[PDB]
């Protein structure tokens, strides 16, 4: 067996495994404790495994949140920083609410950060929102955009239906059968 | 009337808040250096000044922003209380 | 048996087990004490379990509340931070009240944070609200939206029925029978 | 026996037991003292129990009151914080008074927090109130709403019958018979 | 065997292997622990491997992100630095969001940094955006530019479809067969 | 107001570095002359003052050209900002 990767975390390991299995590559996960997880494959599959690891740029990076740049556990916080952490918390709380709607599997939301100007001495710009969501197979996407728009509109003091973008997609085919072992 | 009493009280309250942090750090630095000079016997007297100048300037850098937000909000408030009567 | 996840907490473990049982995957939960819970499955089901873990993005992230961004132990609190903690506590107390109404199972509530401007110079702007909720099977949802709107309208100084969005859904079919064990 | 939950509080445990018994699931509560309570069920009922714990989001979170965000341990507290503690104490005292009325089992009350823009130079705004209550079976709810409104109107310096919302409901069927034991 | 490179990281070594395999050069990866990875090839392939290492400028330098220039932890920050950290985070968050759209493999985003001037006393300029993306084979690129433009438009307060550039490409042929060993 | 922010912060930074050098020299001399009195166990008030004066005068003879460069640069810069709008 050839070593592909070492010292991975749990979420990285399970991502890599999922991608390889989809392409008919049998992989194995090994635990070294404080040294993390290791991934191994057979020689006949080594070449393909390398090519897919490159193509998807695995292992995945940690997820980014704006509040990471303006830690709250700091001696002093400028108004810009506080005004940033507020929005970066509202975004996350809306994502977590969308996930509770019927038939939704996951979502992402984005808000226009007007904090990129103080707007001191100035009239504040209106808010704009963007959302992405993934649905179960057999969902009437066309009829489901309306609900989302309605729900988002009242989340903020001044929003127009024209300023809300919504993109929907269906789940891909399920990977249920196991890959074949090299002869 | 009560608006007058309230505004006058708040003035003293803001003085206290803004001035408090620099005077605290200048105290703590004064005590620590004074003790150190008894723990090792050295009879210098500018060393406190040299350190506490850097100490005070640093926290003026840190608090430069909150200082302006507090004073703006107060000025707007008292201008309203003065003029908006009907 | 193959290890899927380690070091889970109790909530994460029960959410994982629930989602796997729904797809006919028999799973096992093990307790290691200071090391948390571990989840294991049989080999014939390993592939499927990996795919569903990826698709649902388990284990879930912890729940987000705005007050987490403004710890009261700070050296200083501005008006913006105080009003942020106030609204972050009213939202939670409304969700807890809606869970008590007749036939509701769970709900989520959102309020328009006008605090992103200091409420200074410019006069304040009217409040907007959004709610999501889940109902027992056989509930006349259309007739039940009215009650919610009526209750929410008087909870704030200035709210119009036009500014209140409400989205309701029914509980899915019950998963009562146990999954079959692999041959 | 399979472990559902560990380290519960007494008032979490009795709620979990109540919800399982309602669905005909026989459960057992065990006390480990400093480790809290544990809940266990038989295997034939394990699947159902998991699905209900998911659906009701058990164990319940502790009850939220606004005074928790302004601990009064401050050096000094602004007018905004004092006015919040005040209102949060009036809400609790009113809920406790209503529970004494004839045939009321429980209630919840909410008050519009004028504190949002206390002390910006502008005058205060009229108050609004909302109430929920649960009644014994066979109560003429329509005739009983009047009493509640009458009682609430004069608790505050300026309140209009138009600004008081009241929602009432009857108790569910009594759970008196014990669940059946698995064969 | 001749040594090409030593002291590589995991993710450098995998890129080098991928590029040599694509041009029919059989290579070997060796792990020395604290010394990193080593790469070796046969003599008949040595010349070609050196030519390709020159031509592709391997091993790759790490990714550059603007926040690396303006650490969060310096004693002080001018407004320019904070504003740069903010946009340097929004870029990364949009990239991570686009990677979830249907059939996208990877993407890059760029934002016009207006921060390089104050725009004080002056009208701040509108924003400009550029994006690059790679798709699975058989995707209607023409029909898919619309989605990305629509999604990005609402991510910011003022953006015109005219100010958004989008460049798309398909994946290259898959490298599945292993290279031949020298005779 | 990035201009007011800049001019205000630079004024304080200049105070801190212009004043630091003389006080550093004075403090180091103070410490060494205070020590020498301890290892000699011989004591008088005037020796440290006498040496400190010379130390500061040499400090000024050396650095003063640079003080002029720094102040002229800042002087021009602020005027151009004040009259920048036109
Ligand atoms: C000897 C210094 C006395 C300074 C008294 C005034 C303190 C406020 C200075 C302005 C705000 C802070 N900063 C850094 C912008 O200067
Ligand atoms: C001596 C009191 C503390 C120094 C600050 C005095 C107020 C200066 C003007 C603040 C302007 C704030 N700003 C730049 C946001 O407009
Ligand atoms: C050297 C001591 C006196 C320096 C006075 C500088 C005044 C700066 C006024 C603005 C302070 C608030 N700020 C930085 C937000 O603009
Ligand atoms: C004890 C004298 C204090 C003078 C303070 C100002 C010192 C800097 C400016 C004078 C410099 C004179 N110098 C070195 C050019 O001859
Ligand atoms: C006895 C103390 C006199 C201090 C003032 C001396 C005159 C100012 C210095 C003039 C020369 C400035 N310099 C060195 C840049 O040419």
């Amino acid at each position: 067996d050839k070593d592909l990767l070492k010292g991975l975390d749990q979420e990285q390991a399970n991502e890599v495994i999922a991608v390889l299995q989809m392409h008919n590559i049998e992989a194995n996960k090994i635990d070294s404790g404080k040294l993390g997880y290791s991934i191994t494959v057979a020689e006949p599959d080594f070449t393909a495994a390398v090519y897919w690891i490159k193509t998807y740029q695995l292992p995945p990076r940690p997820r980014v949140e704006i509040a990471q740049m303006f830690p709250a556990d700091s001696l002093v916080s400028s108004p810009r920083a506080e005004k940033a952490r507020l929005y970066s918390a509202i975004e996350q709380r809306l994502e977590q609410s969308l996930q509770t709607m019927e038939g939704v599997l996951s979502a992402r939301v984005h808000i226009s950060y007007d904090i990129d100007a103080g707007e001191n001495g100035r009239p504040p710009k209106p808010v704009h929102l963007s959302a992405l969501a993934v649905y179960e197979r057999g969902s009437p996407l066309a009829h489901q955009i309306s609900d989302i728009k309605r729900f988002l509109k009242n989340s903020f003091a001044d929003v127009d239906y024209d300023n809300i973008s919504v993109v929907l997609s269906e789940r891909s085919d399920a990977q249920l059968q196991a890959p074949g072992t090299p002869v | 009337m009560d608006d007058l009493v309230f505004a006058g009280n708040k003035a003293l309250y803001l003085v206290l808040i803004l001035s408090g942090w620099p005077t605290i750090v200048a105290t703590i630095i004064g005590l620590l250096v004074g003790l150190f000079q008894t723990v090792t016997q050295l009879q210098e007297q500018t060393l406190p000044f040299g350190i506490k100048l850097l100490g005070v300037c640093l926290c003026l850098f840190l608090l430069s922003g909150w200082y302006g937000e507090v004073l703006l909000s107060y000025g707007r408030q008292v201008i309203f209380l003065a003029l908006a009567k009907g």
